[PDB]
RNA sequence: GAUGUUAGGAGGGCAAAUCCGCCGAAUUUAAGCAUAUAAUUAAGCGGAAGAAAAGAAAAUAACUAUGAUUCCUUUAGUAACGGCGAGUGAACAAGGACCAGCUCAAACGGUUAAUCCUUCGUUUGGUGCAAACCUUUCGACGGAAUUGUCGUUGAAUUAUUCCAUGAAUGCCUUUAAUUUGAGCAAAGUGAGCAGGAAUGCUUCCCCAUAGAGGGUGAAAGGCCCAUAGUUCUUUUUAAUUUAUUCAUUGGAAUUUUUCAUGUCGAGUCGUGUUCUUUGAGAUUGGAGCACUAAUACGUGUGAUACAUUUCACAUAAAGCUAAAUAUAUGUAGGAGACCGAUAGCAAACAAGUACCGUGAGGGAAAGAUGAAAUAGUACUCAGGAAUGAGCAAUUAAAUAGUACCUGAAAUCGUUAAGAUGGAACGGAUUAAGAGAGAAAACAAGUAAAGAGGGGAAU
RNA sequence: ACGGACCAAGGAGUCUAGCAAAUGUGCAAGUGUAUAUGAUUCUUUAAACAUUUUACGCAUAAUUAAUG
RNA sequence: UUGUGUUGAAGCGAAAUACGUGAGUUUUCGUGGAACAUCUCCCUAGUGCAGAUCUUGGUGGAAGUAGCAACUAUUCAAAUGAGAACUUUGAAGACUGAAGUGGAGAAGGGUUUCUUGUCAACUGUGAUUGAACAAGAGUUAGCCGCUCCUAAGGGAUAGCU
RNA sequence: AGCACAGUCUUAACGAUGGAUGUCUUGGUUCCUACAGCGAUGAAGGCCGCAGCAAAAUGCGAUACGCAAUGAAAAUUGCAGUGACUGAAUCAUCAGAAUGCUGAAUGUAAACUACACCAAUUCCCUGGGAAUAGUGGUACUCCUACAGAAA
């Protein structure tokens, strides 16, 4: 029945060795249930959701792999880039957005918008 | 009431009630706790477990004391050691009470009880 | 038409249920006006929302007589003042580029209210502590005892209307 | 208000004359019990009500602010007459005088507790014990809109 | 100029209530109809956003003048248009909401493009458990660009005063709000009656910053969840607290005093003519075509075509821009003098479902047992079985038996009573039947003694 | 002459705009606080309250195509 | 406003020495099983039905009536079964009469095929039958097709509108 | 053991039929407030799947009525089975992982699971050792940059 915390741990071909144990009991079970039998046919489930896990385990350390391979590099692969709603990913970055054309920065810095109290 | 917030109309909190997921269900499905709990323990009323020994008050069994053998959280219902009772063929089930009708006298103890009696103290 | 009545004259040829607004809105739209303004002054501590506004004389031969507040100052009037146009922007002063001066009177009024604003005035310094002069129109900035005891007391509106 | 096209959000049309059928509108198609039926119009079953409620219904009145101001001083003097009073419902036998004064300790009290018991010392006792009794489950459909209970005003 | 699966990127489709462009009817009204009207609407096609559009005067005024846009109140059903018929119909001012201004081009800087971008990098930081982010200035190697990037908003020159800046040492304080989820959360499960079961009724208690709402075997402030209230934690944004030394590049505003009188958007405006649109009238905007300008002493508005000329106001033919405003779309909340299952959305239910149509499309019906089926009909008899019956059985109740709450009428059955010669019923009037009935349709009190209840007097 | 086999439920002068008359009500040479603001206004409160320490409407004057 | 309700509300049914000229109101008994009034005043409206070849749903008389007559035709015995004119088997008698109710395919259908069950409805008489209902099963390709070619034609590329 | 003629019509009682009335109500409607876009990083829409016993809807996507993680937190239950004595049974949350075939659909196609061509691709172990015909890519228009040819 392995849970997550147990498998983290494991590297990559333990877990790959796992997998493939859990996928050929799953058939086994499968095979069974074909035939005439419900002696087993609820214990399939666990055994779905075992390689479900494993799957899952394996998975995001593959992708943490990928991470760190592409870190940094200005150009990364669109899976690894920051998935985001397309127009917001057009969208100018709030620095862009900011950035004033010179005389307008120095009005700016010269004639701020001023508080004063009035009394 | 007062915040606009949560809504007072009927309607939406029969919904909320009636559809409400398994943590809501839990929450009400309270018992108010005898004396001497109280006295011992600043809570008022807790949500009932399997192995607590509940006091029915309301029903036709006005006073038989009893362990929780199972609650059940789609119906609003504890079942309670000895309110048996035989249906049309004769197989001896238990009679459900809701736990506003009852309160709770000894009480079942795990690490999550305790932590919820220290944060209502 | 029929009997002695009004020879009707009503509008509503069109597909005029389509555009049919009820302002249920109104007393409620006017409390969250109120509430954004309130906040809006929150955000601006002590300092006022209201902009300094000139009164002008209304044009027509029929509201001619009464005055009201125009949009801006104009330059003269703030050069009378001794302040620059930018420098009043950023104080709470509108400025007018387009509005002119026939009338020395008007303009002298005008600048006797600006005056009156820059002497109610008191200028926050602009990093804390720091007090120095202004440049070409705003005051001087005050220490901190004394922008105290004006938070203190009330923030007076009067001139604004 | 009802929803702008109700009834009428049907293709309906009516067979007219050689049918031996009354001539409203029906539904076309087949298949359905719906086909063949009468759509809309008052009469019919899935018609549309006659004058659909909207919106542009005048809800509010103006009231002149003098006649409000009016009202509310001749409720004031109202309010001051025992026997106006008496006949407005109240158990006011018990209390001396009518326009009933307090002193203004009565603005500083915190304790609802506390205001009871100033009530029944003044001899509104009769009074509370009224209000008390007489929360009551209305009457029909209120009931099913949130005004579930009705309270008498004291 | 083609060409590339070159390196990097972008567009395409969905959705639409508000929104922006086109395109564009007719029913309708005129009691006919043709211009008008419907309507610069519907449909069609395209395009955006949380709003869009508009917007910083070639504006209005004729005043003591106002001063971008938008929106509201109004102006005003007014000026005006119109087979001057039907009907349509603004604008300025005034009062508010909200208020924000700007940068290209042109002028200027050649003792030098100062600009800009791609790729490759380099090394201080900040929050994060990581993931990512956040900024920091520094070069290269490429290109782009003199067919024009960047700075300046005339130019210098003086007096004043500001703003950036870098380093060392220093301070992460107190609150106020504001907005997320968080917990905590007062007082009866007291006697009696009647009930299957109180949340009921008489009665004794209390709590209430909580007597909203829901749940619970019947109406519950005190049985439960929540409610009033408060206690942290999340969001940001005000106030308050600590800055002090030393470096210098650079810029800004006003102020003198010199000299510069510059520049200001062309197949564009404009006129003609056509068509459209407008309230716009010898044409309001727009468009097609023809013709086609002027330089600020210019040209454009100043609602009647023109000339001659004043005066006022603007500075067209490039561009951006928050707010007040709208929202029948979607999602999420919250409300109701709204509807209550033939109503309300078409849809309370496995509803845009079933089903019909080749198809575009059309489009239903259908909720409720009980407190609890963890009470859904055991058992016995008769039956081929369905069912039926029970001395049997769950229930408070089964004529509440899952087609289940109530269970109307039409219609039909049973029984009884009555009538009955080609209608029936009805009205007015009695009668004879057959049912119900005593509150007017008799008997107050007094006496004897039973069963109750009250009130007073001391 | 037409409609009606029967029964149940549904089923038709309504709502807005603007005008008028009638009548009630307030105030009255005025009247209506319009938008909007303000409040120690905030379950109800989308109401109620308030009107800044010469707005506008209709009326108070008519008449003329008109300068008037 | 001042009340009634599980010592039984609304509703419904039948009534009543009932009241009202009348709309109605009121009460009794039964059923019903939870709400209900307010006429104290006035507020509000999707407010009152016999008709509309009204709508919707239901139910009648017609009426146990019309009718269940194309395709020549059935009969006997036995079995199965609660039950058999129309299920099965046998024996007769017949018909289709290779332009066939015969074999194969296409379109269309979509599991109707098949076995085992099986009868609530349906199979307009019956029914133990069934193309119904339920449970399972069943479609095997290098060669049979599609897949490739082009046809009448279609949709596009370039442009051009 | 007897006696009512039958039918038609009427009334009452007690039933059938039907679903009115009344009572409800996880639904609608309206108004108010608030935010407000999804998509070549493959959208909406559509198919096909996915449960031990599983049709619909609901949820999900070959990790398929769910995985991880977080916050609850002892059950879930028709049976089977799985769990507790807290990453576990179940809820909510949902940011990680994953997301079949399509569809703008985009390699050509389309009543095709038809067909190209270019990369062979993928995994494991610290440069080898294993797999699998599997996996990617290739649309049109456009932009910047580069390329070597054209006038
Ligand atoms: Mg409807
Ligand atoms: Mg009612
Ligand atoms: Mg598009
Ligand atoms: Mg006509
Ligand atoms: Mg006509
Ligand atoms: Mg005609
Ligand atoms: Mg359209
Ligand atoms: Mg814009
Ligand atoms: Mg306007
Ligand atoms: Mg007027
Ligand atoms: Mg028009
Ligand atoms: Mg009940
Ligand atoms: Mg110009
Ligand atoms: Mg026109
Ligand atoms: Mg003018
Ligand atoms: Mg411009
Ligand atoms: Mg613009
Ligand atoms: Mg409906
Ligand atoms: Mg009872
Ligand atoms: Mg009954
Ligand atoms: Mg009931
Ligand atoms: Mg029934
Ligand atoms: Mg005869
Ligand atoms: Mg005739
Ligand atoms: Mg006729
Ligand atoms: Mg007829
Ligand atoms: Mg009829
Ligand atoms: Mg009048
Ligand atoms: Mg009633
Ligand atoms: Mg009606
Ligand atoms: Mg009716
Ligand atoms: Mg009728
Ligand atoms: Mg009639
Ligand atoms: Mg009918
Ligand atoms: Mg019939
Ligand atoms: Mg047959
Ligand atoms: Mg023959
Ligand atoms: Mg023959
Ligand atoms: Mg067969
Ligand atoms: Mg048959
Ligand atoms: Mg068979
Ligand atoms: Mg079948
Ligand atoms: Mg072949
Ligand atoms: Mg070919
Ligand atoms: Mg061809
Ligand atoms: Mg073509
Ligand atoms: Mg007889
Ligand atoms: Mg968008
Ligand atoms: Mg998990
Ligand atoms: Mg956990
Ligand atoms: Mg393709
Ligand atoms: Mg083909």
């Amino acid at each position: 029945n392995v849970k997550a915390y147990e498998l983290r741990t494991l590297k990559k071909k333990e877990l790959l060795d796992k997998l493939d144990e859990l996928k050929k009991e799953l058939s086994g079970l499968r095979i069974s249930k074909a035939l005439g039998n419900s002696a087993k046919n609820s214990k399939i489930h666990g055994v779905r959701k075992n390689v479900a896990r494993v799957l899952t385990v394996y998975n995001q350390k593959r992708k943490m792999e990928l991470r760190q391979l592409y870190k940094n590099k200005k150009f990364k692969p669109y899976n690894l880039r920051k998935k985001l709603t397309k127009n917001k990913r057009l969208q100018l970055s709030p620095k862009q957005k900011a950035a004033m054309t010179l005389r307008q920065k120095k009005k700016v810095q010269n004639f701020p918008q001023r508080k004063y109290l009035v009394v | 009431k007062f915040n606009k917030q949560k809504s007072s109309s009927r309607r939406k909190m029969r919904k909320a009630h009636f559809t409400a997921p398994a943590g809501l269900r839990r929450k009400i499905m309270s018992s108010k706790l005898s004396k001497e709990l109280r006295l011992k323990y600043k809570t008022r009323s807790l949500p009932v477990r399997k192995d607590d020994e509940v006091l029915i008050c309301r029903g036709h069994n006005h006073g038989r004391e009893g362990k929780v053998v199972k609650i059940n959280r789609k119906r609003y219902k504890i079942y309670v050691e000895r309110v048996t009772r035989e249906k049309v063929n004769g197989e001896s089930t238990f009679i459900g009470i809701h736990p506003s009708n009852v309160v709770l006298t000894k009480l079942k103890v795990d690490k999550n009880r305790k932590k919820i009696l220290d944060r209502k103290a | 038409v029929a009997h002695n009545n009004v020879l009707p004259n009503v509008h509503l040829h069109k597909w005029w249920q389509r555009h049919v607004r009820v302002n249920f809105s109104k007393n409620i739209k006017k409390k969250k006006r109120r509430l954004l303004r309130e906040k809006r002054r929150k955000a601006n501590g002590g300092t006022p929302i209201e902009k300094l506004h000139p009164i002008v004389h209304c044009p027509t031969q029929r509201y001619n007589f009464r005055t009201r507040l125009g949009k801006g100052f104009t330059f003269e009037e703030l050069k009378g003042a001794g302040l620059t146009p930018r420098a009043a922007q950023t104080i709470g002063i509108c400025y007018d580029k387009r509005r002119k001066n026939r009338s020395e009177e008007s303009l002298t009024k005008n600048v006797e209210r600006l005056l009156k604003y820059k002497n109610s005035l008191v200028m926050i310094p602009l990093k804390k502590n720091k007090a120095k002069k202004g440049i070409g129109g705003i005051p001087a900035d005050a220490d901190k005892n004394t922008i105290k005891e004006f938070r203190n007391k009330k923030p007076l509106l009067s001139i604004f209307k | 208000a009802v929803k702008l096209g109700a009834g009428y959000e049907t293709s309906a049309e009516s067979w007219g004359t050689g049918r031996a059928v009354a001539r409203i509108p029906r539904v076309p198609g087949g298949g359905t019990h719906r086909a063949g039926q009468g759509a809309f119009g008052n009469m019919c079953r899935g018609g549309g009500m006659f004058n659909p409620t909207k919106i542009w219904r005048r809800w509010g009145r103006k009231v002149n602010l003098k006649e409000k101001r009016y009202a509310v001083c001749s409720s004031i003097a109202a309010s001051g007459v025992t026997s106006l009073v008496l006949a407005r419902g109240h158990r006011i036998s018990h209390l001396k005088e009518v326009p009933l004064v307090v002193s203004n300790d009565i603005e500083s009290l915190s304790k609802t507790k506390e205001a009871v018991n100033f009530l029944v010392s003044l001899g509104l006792k009769d009074e509370v014990n009224r209000l008390v009794k007489s929360k009551k489950i209305r009457a029909g459909k209120g009931k099913m809109r949130n005004r579930k209970y009705k309270i008498r005003n004291g």
